[PDB]
RNA sequence: AAAAAAAAAA
RNA sequence: AAAAAAA
């Protein structure tokens, strides 16, 4: 188990996943 | 030679813990402000229980505290803590007791409680800011199970309200997300998940953090970010001669200038999340970047696009 | 020969702001409307306590608001508005009792107070579209930080209660939500964040907002939409000779690679128009053509 | 011709 | 910086 998310940081953006992107 | 809130939080962790207090270890100086949050919050066995409006289950887990013996004189606290035989006598005399209000001491008058209230007040501070650098030191190599979406993620740290009450604008969790889906005052503080907080060894000698200060890497992202957040960030860091494990600050990100590019459906119209991105359909938001703040001047970076926790780890295989 | 409801809300600004209250200026009108609004709400300093089922923490609040001495005259309230020695009684004989309720004043059958109390409610229902535009106003070139995400944006306005409770079909805010994300009667409104609203100064004169009347790019922005609306709505406005900020409506919109396609219709003096949709908030679009 | 009124109304 | 102030 583990996780992907990037939070939105320093003015840059969210992302849901990683790999989707 | 200090303000007056890194001196009352030194004079109170070394009366508290005598000798065995190391200021050079930021997971002692963790332990040590967790101990003296709880102590100056009563969480702590033998102190006043919390009743005003607690419900019976509060009522009784709270009477139970009162009830259990207070710690015994040589404890070990963490790891390479161990309490003084003259923490009872700090405890009893620089905690103000259970329900004091500024206001009414204000009324009151007496110079000394004034500054005792001030000294609780200022301890609370600093105790809060070392346990949210604490939670993201934690986070970058230890995923809380409670955070799944970016929604959970948008309120860390998850911490209870006395922390919420001390360090709005540091500490999330429950309270944070009260605060902002209700009404929005002067007084509220958006919370900051990535502000800038030194270290605990440098919190508490008051040296700010700044380029050059040789760090390790987990503690300088701690500072800086936590987990979740991009891994472009470790681009702030760089090994000084022979590797090793620790290094040196090279930089400092910026999270200023930050406006919204939503546009409703409205008059027939569908929503669009983004602007930008919709283009002609290209969904390529690899090109952001974040300003970093080096000794020649500002540069951009381009984002990475993965999690710090990812990339700690990986690198290290 | 204006309606009942303009006129109310014409003789208390008179009677509440004396000679400073001018009858041409948006910002003037606003803050006018929100002041009355709290006077009839019971919230200015000195007035009744709401203490039905008040927290401990709103139990002191509100005895601080009732102990705290009432506005004075003089006052200056907004910019260029100054209470006069008037507003405490009208303050006093028309304001409703707090807790006042329309089917007691209408059993008691009391025509005095029976129309005293619908003048309250169309003051507030003037008052709370004042608020509304103002608040639309507003948000073209200053968003709140609250709104970070569509679904955030979906309830803008984010007003009081007692706004939602007067004006239902154009007040978003939390109550909104709540009615929405809740068991829904009969007596239910949909909220319209687009609702045409016509410009204070139009409004408390009883004009209709329409096509071949001067207004401001601002004023009609806000009239017709909101910050975060698409800005392809711009098109309803037609800058004059010389511009000076001051322009024509040339029509109203209606319903108030694909994706980028649609467009939007705009009711001109000839017949219905579609004019593609930019895709830029009229907010973004705004802060770029500022320079 | 949805818009306006009267009943209701954290 | 200062002054307010619990699931």
């Amino acid at each position: 188990g583990s996780c992907f998310l990037v939070v939105a940081s320093h003015g840059l953006s969210a992302i849901a996943d990683s790999r989707i992107e | 030679e200090l303000p007056r809130n890194l001196e009352v939080f030194n004079e109170a962790c070394g009366h508290v813990f005598g000798s065995s207090f190391n200021r050079e270890d930021n997971s002692v100086i963790s332990d040590a402000a967790a101990f003296l949050f709880k102590m100056h919050t009563h969480s702590l066995d033998g102190q006043e229980a919390k009743v005003l409006r607690a419900s019976e289950k509060k009522r009784e887990r709270e009477n139970a505290k009162k009830s259990r013996k207070a710690p015994e004189a040589g404890m070990r606290v963490g790891r390479s803590l161990i309490l003084t035989s003259r923490w009872t006598e700090y405890c009893a005399t620089c905690v103000p007791a259970l329900g004091s209000k500024m206001k009414v001491i204000k009324a009151s008058g007496d110079a000394a409680m004034i500054q005792m209230m001030k000294d609780h007040n200022s301890l609370l501070r600093v105790c809060v800011r070392i346990e949210v650098w604490k939670a993201r030191y934690v986070s970058l190599v230890a995923l809380d199970e409670r955070i799944q979406t970016l929604e959970d993620a948008q309120w860390f740290p998850y911490l209870s309200g006395d922390s919420y009450r001390a360090c709005p604008g540091l500490v999330g969790g429950y309270f944070a997300k009260k605060a902002a889906a209700g009404e929005r005052g002067k007084n509220y503080k958006k919370l900051n998940q990535t502000a800038i907080i030194p270290p605990p060894r440098f919190l508490i000698i008051g040296h700010r953090l700044q380029i050059g200060d040789q760090v390790t890497l987990r503690e300088l992202l701690a500072s800086i970010a936590w987990g979740l957040c991009d891994g472009v960030l470790a681009e702030c860091w760089s090994p000084s001669q022979g590797d090793g494990s620790i290094g040196v600050v090279v930089g400092l990100p910026l999270q200023a200038t930050g406006s919204c590019f939503l546009v409703v459906a409205s008059h027939g119209l569908s929503a669009i999340a983004d602007s930008r991105i919709e283009g002609t359909g290209n969904t390529n938001l690899l090109e952001e970047c974040i300003a970093i703040q080096k000794q020649d001047g500002v540069i951009k970076c381009k984002r990475s696009g993965k999690s710090l926790y990812h990339c700690l780890k990986e690198t290290a295989g």
